[PDB]
């Protein structure tokens, strides 16, 4: 009863090709990589933790 | 040439004895899984037998070889008093830690409460000090020299290193460092047994038809085995030629001594065969 | 400045120090964990050892100044269960005397129950107490001639007493044949594995014994003696 | 109505499949390999008298909080490793923790089927219990805030509900799921949440709706982590059966698998990066993997701890990383 219009809504939605959602996630960590301190060591001149 | 060859064998004994107890040392301190309370007497007994090994041995050895003395007559004094002070230290332990285990065995509710950091530091600290009175103090005051006139020409001669002790000294010295600790490590190890075979016993009546104390005796009796094989020859003749003299040849005498010594060596084999030990050691 | 952090190190040292009062209690406790199955009597057990000596259910009770603290937790799947592998010894109770009920047979239920706990990752050093719950219904139920155990378990056709099987003072000689019979197979699953690291301690119990929280603290002390006599490698 | 719901089925499947142009990795092979990375421990506090099983940081990414099974919530300070507080708890069995974002506020919860609101910042300088939060039916597996006066539990009877702090009423529940939850994460812009349970099925909740929007599957076993990716547009999932998955909520579909042939053990928790270009999970077998977001490479092993990992957790500003284990010691890597 329930469950059978539950699919119905999930049934009918909209989708993108994998491509593009996989272009737009190495877009975001390419254009993010410059400031993570983990991928590049900070100076340890500026390392709390030190 | 036979001493050529007895020098490549003794160089062994002081290698071995620094590299036996070194890994104890390191393992315990470095890792904080292995820091209880019975790895501090462990500890101890492991720097005693350090301290054996750096300094008694190769001394004594170097006075074999070269049948002389040139350090001196102070300097001969002072290694008298480092051996006995090492000796004394080193036997009074192993009462320690018999009656830690029987502590914790015989009565576990309380073995928590009994011991922590603090009375384990006070027991080793109180050890020591009564290792050392026993030793630096009546050698140094000059209390157990003879009276025969050999012993008055060897403390005179300054290239002569030998030992004389009179009658009270050797006796005193002799009860203090081993004769007290067997009595109490005997009862101890025979309670525990007792209370070994009655546990297996009632797990045998337990659960008998769906499935003797043989692992016990082994374990006891290596321990017992060794400790009264190594030491209990020499701690016989120490007072056999001082009741009645010319009894003994001196080599008789040296040679039950060195055999004595090699005990320091074989502790950390026994008393490092946990698996944590092991696993510690295959790290390093 | 400087200001701040010596009123802050003060802060430390009040709280280091009440820590050390608080691990004597924690390390001076003893912590018991109650299971079985539904309808078995695990509260019954829990009323008479609360009043003599003194969400989640939890007691509290001193026995010759040991610090004892029990707790029950009351499903199959139990994801929980990973987060008692430190207690010192698990208290099961069954009833004895529901063999011929089905909601299966609640004894092969309660077997089955026994056999998953036994068999467990995470509890593969944690000893079993077995409490056999319900004893005066099985005898009444043994003693008239209906029902019959050999209707439901077809094992019981080729069983004997065992020689070391100490009778009860008076009992007739059926009840306790059926009692033996229980008693062992539950024994066997316990016997079939373990490797040494724990054991098995099977009792016979009713509503009205007393002598329920002696058994609870001999057996405690047998474990813990037990376990330092395998880790100094004595047994 | 049986046959009518497999239908539906077959139609999810279909538009799936049609919308997979290629995989991840044939997009991303050209990219340069991150290469080795190693980390050395900075700090390491003390003070925890039992097994450790949760741990939160805080927003100025300097004070974290940390919860034992013996009955204690230390709230310690990473800089100088010093205790500023320890809260006594009612129930030793505590299997969550979280900090607030204004920083006034610490919840806890457990196998009590209670959660609790403790006031830091009060006059008298004594700490008590705000609030306890009751209606749930089985055990406390996580516990999030949004704000100073609004929270999100799920528990261990198939369901999710979000509080209200001030009344200690139940504003609206979600319910759909055949097993135990085990963990949520909400959204970046605090909008949307997720939920792993222990079916191997994880789902899309709205907050302001309050009804499910998507249902992502793959795993063959209980899932026991969860966490978004910092763009908000896809989370990974970790279970115990020594894999890690990518989905994607615009794609609607598994888009990476993280899984290695010599590991054999379950996974407890995973965190990802300041960029998103990094994924850490821990494992039962004592010590934690680094893995690669684009590549599934390994590239660094955590092996500082003597028992298995129980919670992680990385700052805000992506300085340091917090990890948790059995044997009540924490440890900061930089
Ligand atoms: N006649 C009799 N009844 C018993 C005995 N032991 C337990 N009971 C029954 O058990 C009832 C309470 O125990 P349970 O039904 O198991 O309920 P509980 O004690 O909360 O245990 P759980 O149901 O597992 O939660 C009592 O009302 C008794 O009637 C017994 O030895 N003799
Ligand atoms: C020369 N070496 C000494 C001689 C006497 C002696 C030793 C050890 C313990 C004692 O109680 C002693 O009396 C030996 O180590």
């Amino acid at each position: 009863r329930k469950l059978v219009e539950q699919l119905k809504m999930e049934a009918n939605i909209d989708r993108i090709k994998v491509s593009k959602a996989a272009a737009d996630l190495m877009a975001y960590c390419e254009a993010h990589a410059k400031e993570d301190p983990l991928l590049t060591p900070v100076p340890a001149s500026e390392n709390p933790f030190r | 040439v036979w001493v050529v060859g007895m020098g490549i064998v003794m160089s062994l004994i002081v290698l071995a004895i620094v590299f036996g107890n070194v890994l104890v040392i390191t393992a315990i301190a470095k890792f904080e899984r292995l820091q209880t309370v019975t790895n501090y007497f462990i500890t101890s007994l492991a720097c005693a037998d350090l301290v054996m090994g750096l300094a008694v041995v190769p001394f004594g050895a170097a006075h074999i070889l070269t049948k002389t003395w040139t350090f001196g007559n102070f300097w001969c004094e002072f290694w008298t008093s480092i051996d006995v002070l090492c000796v004394t230290a080193s036997i009074e332990t192993l009462c320690v830690i018999a009656v830690d285990r029987y502590f914790a065995i015989t009565s576990p509710f309380k073995y928590q409460s009994l011991l922590t950091k603090n009375k384990a530091r006070v027991i080793i600290l109180m050890v020591w000090i009564v290792s050392g009175l026993t030793s630096f103090l009546p050698i140094q005051m000059h209390w157990y020299r003879a009276t025969h006139q050999e012993a008055i020409n060897c403390y005179a001669e300054e290239t002569c290193c030998d030992f004389f002790t009179n009658q009270a000294y050797a006796i005193a010295s002799s009860i203090v460092s081993f004769y007290v600790p067997l009595v109490i490590m005997v009862f101890v190890y025979s309670r525990v047994f007792q209370e070994a075979k009655r546990q297996l016993q009632k797990i045998d009546k337990s659960e008998g038809r769906f499935h003797k104390e043989h692992k016990a005796l082994k374990t006891l009796g290596i321990i017992m085995g060794t400790f009264t094989l190594c030491w209990l020859p020499f701690f016989i003749v120490n007072i056999v030629h001082v009741i009645q003299d010319n009894l003994i040849r001196k080599e008789v005498y040296i040679l039950l001594n060195w055999i004595g010594y090699v005990n320091s060596g074989f502790n950390p084999l026994i008393y490092c065969r946990s698996p944590d030990f092991r696993i510690a050691f295959q790290e390093l | 400045q400087r200001n701040e952090e010596k009123a802050q190190r003060e802060a430390n040292k009040k709280i280091e120090k009440q820590l050390q009062k608080d691990k004597q209690v924690y390390r001076a406790t003893h912590r018991l964990l109650l299971l079985g199955a539904g309808e078995s009597g695990k509260s019954t057990i829990v009323k008479q050892m609360r009043i003599l000596h003194v969400g989640i259910f939890e007691t509290k009770f001193q026995v010759d100044k040991v610090n004892f603290h029990m707790f029950d937790v009351g499903d199959e799947r139990r994801k929980w269960i990973q987060c008692f592998n430190d207690v010192t010894a698990i208290i099961f109770v069954v009833a004895s005397s529901s063999y011929n009920m089905v909601i299966t047979n609640r004894l092969q239920e309660a077997l089955n129950l026994f056999k998953s706990i036994w068999n467990n990752r995470w509890l593969r050093t944690i000893s079993v107490i077995l409490f056999l719950n319900k004893q005066d219904l099985l005898a009444e139920k043994v003693l008239a001639g209906k029902s019959k155990i050999e209707d439901y378990f077809p094992e019981f056709a080729r069983y004997t007493t065992p020689e070391d099987a100490t009778p009860e003072p008076g009992e007739d000689p059926r009840v306790t044949r059926a009692k033996y019979f229980i008693r062992d197979e539950f024994l066997r699953i316990s016997t079939a594995s373990g490797d040494g690291r724990h054991y098995c301690y099977p009792h016979f119990t009713c509503a009205v014994d007393t002598e329920n929280i002696r058994r609870v603290f001999n057996d405690c002390r047998d474990i813990i003696q037990r376990m330092h006599l395998r880790q100094y490698e004595l047994l | 109505l049986r046959q009518e719901a497999e239908q539906l089925k077959n139609q999810i499947r279909d538009a799936r499949k049609a919308c997979a142009d290629a995989t991840l990795s044939q997009i991303t092979n050209n990219i340069d390999p991150v290469g080795r990375i190693q980390m050395r421990t900075r700090r390491t506090l003390r003070g925890h008298l039992a097994k450790i099983y949760a741990m939160h940081w805080g927003t100025d990414s300097r004070l974290l909080v940390s919860a034992s099974q013996d009955g204690k919530l230390i709230i310690w300070d990473s800089y100088t490793t010093n205790k500023v507080h320890a809260i006594p708890l009612r129930s030793s069995w505590v299997m969550t923790c979280a900090y607030a974002p204004s920083g006034n506020y610490v919840a806890c919860g457990g196998l009590d089927n209670i959660c609790s609101i403790y006031n830091l910042k009060t006059r008298e300088g004594n700490v008590r219990v705000s609030r306890e939060l009751a209606g749930h039916t089985g055990y406390l597996s996580c516990c999030r805030f949004l704000d100073d006066n609004q929270i999100v539990t799920s528990s261990g009877d198939t369901t999710c509900a979000l509080w209200d702090i001030e009344t200690g009423q139940q504003t609206t529940t979600f319910t759909g799921h055949t097993g135990d939850v085990m963990s949520l994460s909400l959204a970046p812009d605090t909008r949307l949440f997720v939920s792993g349970a222990c079916d191997a099925s994880a789902k899309l909740w709205d907050v302001r709706e309050g009804m499910c929007r998507q249902t992502f599957t793959g795993h063959e076993s209980d899932i026991n982590a969860i966490c978004f990716f910092p763009n908000g547009n896809a989370f990974a999932t970790g279970s115990d059966d020594a894999t890690c998955r990518l989905f994607d909520l615009r794609a609607d579909q598994e888009l990476m698998t993280y899984s290695h042939d010599n590991i054999i053990c379950g996974i407890t928790s995973v965190s990802f990066s300041k960029s998103g270009r990094l994924l850490l999970a821990g494992y039962d077998d004592f010590n934690c993997n680094v893995w690669d977001a684009l590549k599934a490479d390994r590239a660094g092993v955590l092996a500082g701890h003597d028992n298995r990992v129980s919670c992680l957790g990385v700052t805000d500003d992506g300085m340091a990383v917090a990890t948790g284990s059995w044997d009540s010691f924490l440890k900061i890597w930089n």
